[PDB]
């Protein structure tokens, strides 16, 4: 997880500041923070004089006073308070601005951003763009994935994909195949699909028109609900409109077409921060929606299926025979050598599959299972909860095709003695150059560009 | 060619390619939706009652059954063709498959499958009210006798005749398929080739061999005797040799020594007439003549068996008959009034044969047989049929596929044949020994792979294991020449080839129900003679490709010959698999229909334990370079 | 005093008597048997090498049981 927070806190406070104005963002952070933070907030929320320190540690007993400090590390790392050691304590207050901006919110203030969105005459149908931008916002994983379909055509969203250049294919030849970061593409679908690119437009984002809360206002606010217009016509900066354009590009948003309206609430937004159900022609129903057969017999074993998913399935075994909702495509051991052909372990396969494509595998959760959990101890021998019989296998081959590792650069050779290991080679392990710190060795490693401390203190030893 | 290959062959019928699937039929209709272009079995929305429908399934292709909904399946030529049987209504299978138009019906599948119910049942070779005859009888076969010429041609346009269905009876077509498109009577010469002329000329004709349909003789010197009793694996078999018409017979495919005479009792019963029966070795048919023969139905008094050291009354009783192959499969003979008894049985019209285990037979070897009886009816019995002799004409065209299969996981559900969780130890290699075997050269590499350090380690710990948990030990190894030295340097006995008789006793008397001396090792001629009923903790350690079938088959004996019908019966199977050699690819080629069978097998690399055993010579690895100097000898020999 | 730029390859015992028999009709390629685990190796010749590297194991099974 990359813990969009991370990114969040890099910045520093006048930044943060800066945002805290849109007051729905405060409020979406504030849905972020763990807990105790949320806790805490409150009790500040509504009492206008900075309070002291021990007081809230005496809030909290015993154990799980340390998420305390979880808790009151991540809002000094971003500061959302200030301290105040005036007296001896540390008296403490939100950033007054972040706190107005939250309760002016919380309580009907001024917020116009927030509150950007002009409902209008709803001319939102359900299944209408259900799929309209669930279409892009799937034929994309395709384009993404290399398929039939030029579900990935967005220029500047290639471009994107390029910049991030995320995806393990040849840009050369133009591919951006499932790299690592491709394999990770398959692994976070929603909040990881949405996430882990939204970063890119902020990666992206950093040659003209800055105007951060203009850019995150534009996701938050598209995070609040489907207002559609009255901000799409007006009610947004121009970097809300290339914003708009790019959300639509992007597809993350519900922005119809003339160019002079405001665009409808599309529901990745609301899946943007939902963590909750996520699912959604006319032929829209799930869980069955990704459907497979998982089983140790090296196959498909496809009823249901997700047309491109399966072909992303595939990503690991040959696709030999498609038909209509089945294919033949034996997933064997010849087959996962693709996943390592990428490279990428077949790990976060095993919980996917042990998660996905159990809807055409709901009476092999107990055909296999039988409930296997209390019965623990009562029997020495369980019985494929979860089936581990291919895994162990997969876990065979997956040393078993992986059984190497490669280094390369120089090689320093036969030290002196147990300093520049025990001195500047721990702190090899200690400023991250090593490519291998083999105490006895007297000889270590690194990658041949990475030396700016390598070739420096063994010569000092 | 007398024979055909069709009867080790599963696993076909698999219609589907880039773009199979129609616009799917059984999409609208979900009670039921197998792989119908393969023939796969898949249940549907509207339908998951499964259980009942093991036989519906039966009659098509392989299942998955640890499959939840339900297992896989298949398609299957011939498979259509031993469904005969029953023969129902053909398009009601397509008609079952109707519900089962999972993608467009696949008609031309479904033509596939009338096709692939084209021949069973539909056999065409004359047969003649107490004679043969040249015609033919159902669609699938029926010029498999008219327009022939040693069933044609060698179909003689004698009317009808029991009594007169002798003097032909080109040879005796008395098994001749399905019958009587206008049967010319058949003769008494000329279907030795036949046999081979059949498939030769394509004919998937159903033979057909009677009851009481053939009078060219009173019937002859058996008669019913039915005093046996059934085990829930039996009854098939027995009316499989039915059919329409008259009777017949075939082949069956199984885990033998179940009383396997038993059945044999039946149709042999069945048939009054002249039989014969055959096994391996004197080394392997005693364990037939006296535990397993009785129990049943015979009179006391009549066989004789023959080995002229072996031998019995011959030139004596009118009644049946039995020899093994071997003896007189080959030029070796023993005693010359052999061929006092060479002649007539050869040339004796036997109404039936009884062949058992053939499957080491080599047609190199196995075609004396063919050439040596041509019995009016044939016994097909061994261990597996798909095989590494997997030629051109396997037993099929002269008796007929596989009839019956076993069955293992769910009618066992009647009795439960010994409950296998197979293990396969992952040890890996030292290149001590592997760097010169980077030097070897012909299989005199693979002793090579013997030398691993490894295997001490483990041995003994499968030892402590089995008793550190108290349960005793049967094992599996090969290449005695230090094998042997292995037994005794594991402390347990020493089993070797080229042996005398004498010493063979001193291995079981106060040895079975004894509960000390409890370890034993193997041979390469032994394993050709009896398992213990006892100690199912079976234990792989030494084996050699192209073997590893009938090695495989070698494991058969210990667990489907046992029938108790416990509980839960918490039997497991154990192998050596040294890790970064040769072989285990191979092995798990050999692995490749391990849980095939549903059988299961789960490995373990290293178990928690495994490091427990203190008392392995070679503790630590200077005697197992100690090793290496003795590593070199053989293979310095080598 | 040296850094000769080198390939360490990490490895296993009998792999290595695999990769010095690649070196073995391929030497020079592999630079210093380090240990058992580990393999100074050929930038020009690396997992080329494990490339015949992969041809032993592709020795060892060709697993197509076809």
């Amino acid at each position: 997880k990359h813990s969009v927070t991370q990114y969040l806190e890099e910045i520093p406070q006048q930044v943060q500041n800066r945002l805290y104005t849109s007051p729905a963002t405060c409020l979406a952070i504030y849905r972020i923070l763990p807990p105790l933070a949320k806790f805490f907030i409150m009790a500040m929320v509504f009492n206008e004089n900075e309070v002291p320190l021990l007081d809230l540690d005496k809030w909290v007993n015993s154990n799980g006073k340390l998420q305390f400090q979880n808790a009151i590390k991540s809002m000094k790392s971003l500061h959302l308070l200030i301290p105040n050691k005036s007296s001896g304590t540390l008296m403490i207050n939100l950033n007054p601005t972040f706190k107005i901006s939250l309760r002016n919110a919380l309580t009907g203030g001024e917020v116009q951003n927030s509150f950007g969105v002009v409902v209008e005459e709803n001319v939102v149908s359900l299944d209408l763009l259900d799929e309209y931008s669930a279409n892009k916002w799937e034929t994309i994983l395709h384009f993404m994935v290399g398929t039939p379909l030029a579900k990935i055509p967005s220029e500047k969203v290639l471009n994107l994909l390029k910049h991030s250049k995320l995806m393990e294919e040849v840009n050369s030849t133009g591919e951006f195949k499932i790299t690592n970061e491709g394999f990770q593409f398959l692994l976070q679908e929603i909040n990881s699909q949405l996430w882990t690119l939204l970063l890119q437009y902020l990666k992206m984002i950093e040659t003209s028109k800055m105007d951060l809360v203009d850019v995150l206002h534009f996701i938050f606010m598209l995070g609040a609900l489907e207002v559609g217009k009255a901000y799409k016509i007006d009610a947004l900066s121009e970097t809300q409109r290339i914003m708009l354009q790019d959300m639509r590009d992007y597809g993350l948003v519900f922005q119809k077409h003339s160019n002079d309206s405001i665009f409808y609430p599309t529901k990745l937004a609301l899946m943007l921060t939902s963590d909750t159900k996520t699912i959604r022609g006319l032929k829209n129903q799930d869980i069955p929606d990704g459907s497979l057969i998982v089983e140790t017999n090296f196959k498909i074993y496809s009823y249901s299926n997700s047309p491109l998913q399966i072909a992303v399935l595939s990503l690991f075994v040959h696709l030999k025979a498609r038909f209509v909702n089945m294919v033949l495509g034996q997933i064997t051991r010849e087959s996962i050598r693709r996943a390592l052909t990428n490279g990428i372990t077949a790990d976060q396969i095993i919980a996917y599959l042990e998660t996905h494509a159990h809807p055409q595998m709901r009476r092999l959760a107990e055909e296999k299972l039988e409930k296997k959990l209390e019965l623990d101890p009562n029997c020495k021998e369980p019985l494929q909860v979860l089936p581990p019989t291919v895994v162990d296998q997969i876990r065979l081959w997956q040393l078993e095709l992986d059984r190497v590792i490669t280094y390369e650069g120089s090689l320093y050779s036969d030290f002196e003695t147990s300093q520049e290991y025990n001195l500047l080679s721990k702190y090899a392990q200690d400023i991250g150059v090593l490519l291998w710190k083999d105490d006895k060795k007297k000889k270590f490693f690194i990658s041949k560009e990475g030396n700016s401390q390598v070739l420096d203190f063994a010569k000092r030893k | 060619p007398a024979d055909f290959v069709p009867d080790s062959v599963s696993g076909m019928f698999r219609s589907h390619d880039f773009s199979y699937l129609r616009l799917r039929p059984d999409h609208a209709s979900r009670p039921l939706w197998i792989s119908p272009s393969d023939g796969r079995i898949i249940l549907e929305s509207f339908s998951p009652l499964a259980e009942q429908a093991q036989d519906f399934l039966v009659t098509i292709a392989e299942p998955i059954s640890r499959p939840s909904h339900i297992h896989e399946y298949k398609i299957t030529a011939y498979s259509l063709y031993a469904a005969v049987s029953v023969g129902l209504e053909t398009d009601d299978i397509i008609s079952v498959l109707d519900r089962l138009s999972k993608v467009p019906v696949a008609e031309s599948i479904i033509n596939f499958i009338k096709g692939a119910t084209i021949s069973y049942g539909k056999v065409k070779l004359v047969i003649k009210h107490n004679r043969y005859f040249v015609e033919t009888t159902q669609a699938d076969i029926l010029q498999m006798l008219l327009n022939d010429s040693v069933i044609g041609p060698l179909r003689i346009d004698s009317d009808h005749q029991v009594q007169p269905p002798e003097d032909v009876l080109e040879r005796e077509e008395e098994d001749d398929d399905i019958d009587a498109v206008h049967s010319f009577e058949i003769a008494n010469e000329s279907v030795e080739v036949v046999k081979k002329r059949c498939q030769e000329i394509d004919y998937p004709v159903l033979e057909e061999y009677d009851f009481r349909n053939d009078h060219r003789n009173p019937d002859l010197d058996i008669d019913l005797k039915p005093s046996t009793q059934i085990r829930p694996y039996q009854e098939k078999s027995l009316s499989k040799m039915f059919g329409n018409g008259r009777a017949r017979s075939g082949i069956i495919v199984l885990p033998c020594g179940a009383g396997k005479t038993l059945v044999g009792i039946t149709a042999a019963c069945t048939i009054k007439k002249s039989v014969i029966v055959l096994c391996t070795s004197s080394v392997s048919v005693m364990q037939w003549r006296q535990q397993f023969l009785q129990w049943c139905t015979l009179q006391p008094e009549n066989c004789a068996v023959f080995t002229s050291d072996n031998k019995e009354m011959f030139q004596t009783e009118s009644g049946l008959v039995v020899s093994t192959y071997s003896m007189v499969a080959n030029t070796r003979n023993r005693s010359h009034d052999s061929q006092k008894v060479m002649d007539f049985l050869t040339g004796r019209e036997w109404g039936f044969i009884i062949l058992d285990e053939v499957h080491v037979v080599p047609a190199a070897m196995f075609r004396r047989v063919v050439s040596t009886i041509a019995a009016h009816a044939k016994l097909g019995l061994t261990a597996t049929l798909v095989r590494e002799d997997d030629k051109i004409g396997d037993l099929n065209f002269l008796i007929g596929p596989k009839l019956y299969e076993a069955n293992w996981m769910e009618l066992s559900q009647k009795g439960h044949i010994a409950n296998v969780q197979c293990a396969e130890v992952w040890c890996p290699m030292t290149a001590e020994f592997y760097q010169e075997y980077l030097r070897e050269t012909a299989r005199k590499r693979m002793l090579l792979y013997i030398m691993n350090p490894t295997k001490f380690q483990a041995c003994q710990f499968l030892i402590q294991y089995h008793e550190r948990r108290g349960d005793k030990i049967i094992v599996f190894s090969d290449n005695v020449y230090a094998l042997q030295e292995y037994a005794l340097k594991m402390g347990k006995p020493f089993i070797y080839g080229s042996t005398p008789q004498q010493e063979r006793m001193n291995i079981l008397q106060n040895f079975q129900y004894n509960d000390q001396i409890n370890t034993i090792f193997l041979s390469k001629v032994g394993d050709t003679s009896i398992d213990l009923p006892e100690a199912t903790c079976l234990i792989q350690i030494s084996s050699h490709y192209g073997s590893r079938r009938q090695e495989a088959q070698r494991l058969g004996r210990i667990l489907r010959a046992k029938r108790r019908n416990d509980e839960g019966f918490n039997a497991f199977f154990y192998s050596l698999v040294s890790k970064d050699t040769q072989e285990m690819y191979y092995s798990t080629k050999r692995q490749a229909f391990l849980v095939d069978q549903g059988y299961a097998f789960k490995v373990i690399t290293h178990l928690h334990g495994m490091e427990n055993i203190p008392n392995l010579a070679y503790a630590s690895p200077r005697e197992r370079r100690e090793l290496l100097q003795e590593v070199l000898l053989k293979n310095e020999e080598a | 005093a040296r850094a000769r730029k080198g390939a360490l390859v990490q490895c296993d015992p009998s792999i290595k008597a695999l990769i010095l028999q690649i070196d073995a009709k391929m030497s020079d390629i592999v630079l210093e048997e380090l240990d058992d685990t580990h393999l100074l190796v050929n930038p020009s010749k690396v997992e080329f090498v494990k490339h015949e590297l992969n041809r032993l194991l592709s020795k060892n099974i060709y697993n197509p049981m076809d």
